[PDB]
């Protein structure tokens, strides 16, 4: 929810997703659900994106129906904005505790730094159970364990109650007399100065007095009572540890790729050409969290969700095994509702007719290679 | 008798001499123009400034001299008559003035845009910059001033005084300069209309628009 | 024309332009011309000038006297701005079409982003023909075909005309009617609202809701006809493929450098030192589109611009074939008109006294090792 109503072109050459996993589709409160995948930064990031020099790793959900309890890019958890780098792959893992009773689209999102929510695939995920059976304990580094949920709510209430209610008293106090006709005609005609006078200008001092008096005992009982304490911690976390890819095996080639205007389809000319020794087929092109399949070639288990994966999706005019040293041209066509659905056919407002996406290849002993994709998209009418 | 075509020199002489200076960079923007370190530069085209600066200073020093030394002394009593052939020729003035100033603030200014459009500038010194800045610019102030102290000189009304509108148009360009307000003309004309209408408020002007008009 | 006056040092140490070719140098109208070439981006940009994460890769001429038909960095098509990367080589090819008749003297130059044009070498150009006789055609994804030379024009026209007219029936319609002294007199003494009344005020509504009416009216009109359109195509292109340049096998030392005050030579002493196997010879320095030989060892054929060739402009106090593992400490003297004449004599002013340049070395069956040089330049009066 937010995806589709932002340009085509930015979802399609921002941040690709892929192995993609959920622990679990529903979940009772106060339980675990672990989110986890790969990220690449498109290395042909758009202009107008602020390179993700600051970028932070978010949820994209309806506020706390989940709380995040812990969040990895690559080994290292990641609390703070990380800085990521344009061209790099990264693993994460989100986890979750559920915490509101109900049906909730779940995403994976970036949050980036200049201009952008970056928002990944969304799954459904279910929460059955009560709110009030949700707990958020935490131990301090000072012997106490509490709940977040509630800690420090009194004291919070209470010094707010206490300071308004002095609000009032002083309003109260001046407002026991008439307040404004009489008062104002005073003014007119003649001096006011009768409207005042001690012991009106006492209880002023009072009030002063007593409020400076009343801010530095309850600071320094404050700081009795948690004596130890930190600043917020803060600041950019660098040195976030890419993954390390083997080279892959295949390139491909982009000759023209257009798409019907209007239409549910992407066709391109791709040429294919297997370096590397077993015979390699095409079984994925990822775009813009849209899966296309040969389901020919291969039949994703990690229920990806349904509204995104198009499972026979992808059609190759020649997808026999493609051998070793061998090359050839073939047209490809990524075809499904997901196409008009999440509106990647909205790319014709954008000012930026180019695409991006992911190739995934299969040799026969089903061991893949992933090769990356982008050019130019072109429209055709007539 | 009244306002003659005097006014006809006004029009024609910045035309005549503006189009002469169209044509004359017309052959040289190209030719000499382009590179400024050729020697045909520091003849057709520098030549031309040290000219014109010249030019401009001697005509600003005699033209506003005349017009301050030949200032109506006995202005306290002269006829509407006169008032009215003297509202008249400073409304001339006007009219050369706002015809200077759509060359300048114009005509060569959105040309000079156009020049650097075209070719990446090898001086503060291009052919559109000796025109824009330092032949057309000079030229609708020295005119600029010529009307304000014609005004200040020849009329009462504006005479005791300095408008504060008319100092502000005049002197207002000298606050106009480039990288890396002249609506002041309207206060000037609600008081040039005034000083039309002191013998002339009749009327017409107030009679004759209660009957015919 | 433009360099020459800007900065001798930026112009040394901004970007190296080399291997330039240019497929003919007289052309008739509606012909083309090619431009090819390599260029280098110095890894010492200057400060100052901000790096070239938004470049665009220009033509330098007098207008349109050519028009830019295609212009290639790399393998790409690139009629966008293009992210250059600071230390790499690239390739780049403009084609360009005649359209006016004359002698124009050409450059490629980069446009940077942050504060300059950089212009390279520049070439005349000779175009025979009439300027009537200039075509540029252009098919449309929509069917028809269309000359840019005056497509659109006459509508244009027609809708200035049209609402121009509009305005000045407007002030037509009032001025009719006196102007000036007795308007502003009757708003004097007295009240104005005798000065306006429909039909005034009915004229004034008939235009107000005329003008919305027709503004309505032609959009949805010009939506009828043209109902296929796309926004404005933008955005800078990241990704340019830079050229694969094998290590060079010669290493040189810059050790002090520098020219005569006034004077047209620039002395360095250099330690070339001849590592890979083959006897090797000085042939070329490069330094500000500014190119000097010896031409005991090297002859331009390329037909460079006479202006900037140096015929035997480069002399080494020792070019004798350099033998394969040694090295020698040798005086080199670049020399010639062009030194003054394109103005790097014009160092002395600049805040910044260090230059840069190509060293071309050939070795015994012609085949080239391009090493590059900097260090400071420092003057010499007395
Ligand atoms: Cu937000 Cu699905
Ligand atoms: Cu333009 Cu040399
Ligand atoms: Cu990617
Ligand atoms: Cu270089
Ligand atoms: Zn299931
Ligand atoms: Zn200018
Ligand atoms: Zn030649």
């Amino acid at each position: 929810h937010g995806e589709k109503s932002q340009a085509a072109f930015m979802r399609m050459r921002t941040i690709h997703w892929y192995d993609l996993s959920w622990s679990k589709e529903k979940v009772k409160i106060n339980e675990t659900v672990e989110i986890k995948g790969k990220f690449h930064v498109f290395e042909g990031w758009p202009e107008t994106v602020d390179e993700p020099d600051v970028a932070f790793l978010n949820v994209g959900m309806p506020g706390p129906v989940f709380i995040r309890k812990e969040s990895y890019i690559g080994g290292q958890l990641v609390p703070r904005s990380v800085r990521l780098e344009i061209g790099k792959t990264y693993d994460f893992r989100v986890v979750l505790k559920a915490r509101r009773p109900g049906d909730w689209h779940v995403h994976t999102m970036m949050n980036v730094q200049g201009g952008g929510p970056i928002i990944g695939p969304g799954k459904w995920i279910t929460v059955e159970g009560s709110m009030s059976e949700f707990r958020n304990p935490v131990t301090t580094l000072t012997g106490q364990t509490v709940d977040l949920e509630n800690y420090n709510e009194g004291n919070t209430y209470f010094w707010h109650a206490f300071w308004f209610a002095i609000g009032v008293a002083w309003i109260g106090y001046w407002s026991r007399r008439p307040i404004f006709i009489p008062r104002l005609l005073m003014v007119d005609a003649g001096r006011a100065d009768e409207l005042v006078s001690a012991t009106d200008r006492k209880v002023a001092m009072g009030f002063l007095a007593a409020t400076i008096l009343i801010v530095v005992m309850a600071m320094s009982s404050a700081n009795s009572k948690y004596p130890i304490t930190i600043p917020l911690q803060a600041g950019t976390m660098r040195g976030m540890k890419p993954l390390e890819l083997p080279a892959p095996t295949v390139s491909v080639k982009v000759e023209d790729a257009t798409y019907r205007v209007p239409g549910r389809a992407m066709r391109m000319k791709l040429t294919i050409t297997n370096h590397g020794n077993s015979p390699i087929r095409l079984g994925e092109f990822y775009t813009a969290s849209v899966r296309f399949l040969d389901s020919d070639v291969y039949k994703d288990t990690t229920g990806y969700p349904e509204d995104l994966l198009a499972e026979d999706g992808l059609s190759v005019s020649d997808n026999s095994p493609l051998a070793p040293g061998e090359t050839r041209t073939v047209d490809v066509t990524a075809s499904d509702a997901a196409w008009e659905v999440y509106r990647l056919s909205d790319i014709i407002y954008d000012p930026d007719s180019r695409f991006a996406g992911l190739l995934f290849f299969f040799d026969a002993t089903g061991n893949r290679q992933v090769v990356q994709i982008d050019a130019p998209l072109i429209p055709s009418f007539m | 008798l009244l306002d003659k075509k005097w006014l006809t020199f006004a029009l024609a002489i910045y035309t005549v001499f503006y189009l002469w200076v169209r044509w004359y960079e017309g052959v040289y923007g190209w030719s000499a123009g382009l590179d400024s370190f050729a020697p045909e530069f520091e003849t057709y085209w520098m030549n031309f400034l040290y000219t014109e600066i010249v030019l401009e200073i001697v005509t600003a020093s005699i033209l506003w001299g005349y017009l301050w030394k030949t200032r109506d002394r006995n202005l306290a009593a002269l006829t509407p008559r006169e008032e009215l052939r003297r509202n008249f020729t400073h409304l001339v003035w006007l009219v050369a003035y706002a015809w200077a100033i759509y060359w300048g603030a114009s005509y060569f200014t959105e040309q000079d845009g156009t020049w650097h459009q075209t070719i990446v500038r090898d001086t503060d010194f291009t052919p559109s910059h000796i025109i824009e800045f330092y032949l057309s610019y000079p030229i609708y102030i020295i005119t600029g001033f010529a009307a304000f102290i014609y005004a200040k000189t020849r009329l009462p009304f504006f005479a005791k005084g300095i408008s504060l509108p008319y100092l502000v148009l005049v002197v207002g360009p000298f606050m106009i300069l480039p990288n890396v307000l002249a609506l002041a003309v309207m206060g000037t004309l609600t008081q040039t209309f005034y000083s039309f209408a002191q013998g002339g408020l009749g009327q017409s002007l107030c009679e004759a628009v209660d009957e015919g008009l």
